[PDB]
């Protein structure tokens, strides 16, 4: 049985709530929609009749 | 009045307890250089001598005269307390390694950077049993030697080397004292 074995590795400790905090409170989303191009591409609808 | 650098260790305040993880700066100082206490173990002859030093053991016990039972008897029980002494007794390095970055994990924990069930810890388990089975044909005919040798050898020679006494500290008041927990 011994022999048999397969040689891993202690695993790592869980995250306590306050990782967690710290962690989600430096995540940065994206915004919606993309405004950066919404001036150079607006003509379509200034030319609509 | 608050520490600016917590770096300060812990005794356990009870009695069955683990010691704790370490933290970023710990692991960074572990892991930065090659640790000269535990990585003569994997080089040339290492487990050749493990085999030399008992027959040699047997050898001078032998000399000692006394009948085969006795001889091998005190063979099994001298290794099998050499080899606690030296590997689960004394914890930290001999020499200044960092910060100290090892100060309460003995030499059997510090094997091969904490993998466990390697091929040397392997040898190391198979060794204390391979020795018993030898020496189990002489002193088979007595109860009390054979009772005694079977728990020295099941208790101090396989117990802590079990996956699961890995960072187990036992710590009652009178005889062993507060461990070290960080
Ligand atoms: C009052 C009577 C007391 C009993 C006699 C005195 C015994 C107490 C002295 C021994 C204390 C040892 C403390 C810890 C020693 C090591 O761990 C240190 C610190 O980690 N490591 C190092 O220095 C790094 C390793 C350096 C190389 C050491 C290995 C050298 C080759 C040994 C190979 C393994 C030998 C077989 C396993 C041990 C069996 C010991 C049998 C003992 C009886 C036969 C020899 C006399």
């Amino acid at each position: 049985i011994l022999l048999t074995r397969k040689s891993y590795k202690p695993p790592k400790r869980p995250l306590t709530e306050q990782e967690i905090d710290e962690l989600c409170d430096e995540w940065v989303p994206e915004p919606l929609v993309d405004p950066s191009a919404t001036d150079e591409q607006s003509w379509r609808v200034a030319k609509t009749p | 009045s608050t520490p600016v650098t917590d770096h300060r260790r812990r005794r356990a305040a009870a009695v069955i307890s683990h010691v704790e993880q370490e933290t970023f700066e710990d692991e960074n100082d572990q892991q930065m250089l090659p640790n000269m206490n535990a990585t003569w173990v994997d080089q040339r002859g290492a487990w050749l001598i493990h085999i030399v030093v008992i027959v040699l053991l047997r050898l001078f016990y032998s000399l000692f005269g006394s009948t085969p039972k006795w001889t091998w008897t005190l063979t099994n029980m001298t290794y099998i307390i050499g080899f606690y002494i030296m590997f689960h007794l004394v914890k930290g390095t001999p020499f200044d390694f960092n910060g100290g970055a090892y100060d309460n994990l003995t030499m059997w924990e510090q094997i091969n950077d904490e993998t466990l069930y390697t091929p040397t810890r392997k040898f190391l388990l198979i060794v204390p049993i391979v020795l018993f089975l030898i020496s189990n044909q002489y002193y088979r005919n007595d109860m009390t030697l054979f009772l005694s040798n079977l728990a020295v050898t099941v208790l101090i020679g396989v117990v802590p080397k079990l996956g699961i006494t890995h960072r187990l500290r036992i710590s009652i008041p009178g005889i062993t004292g507060r461990a070290q927990i960080s």
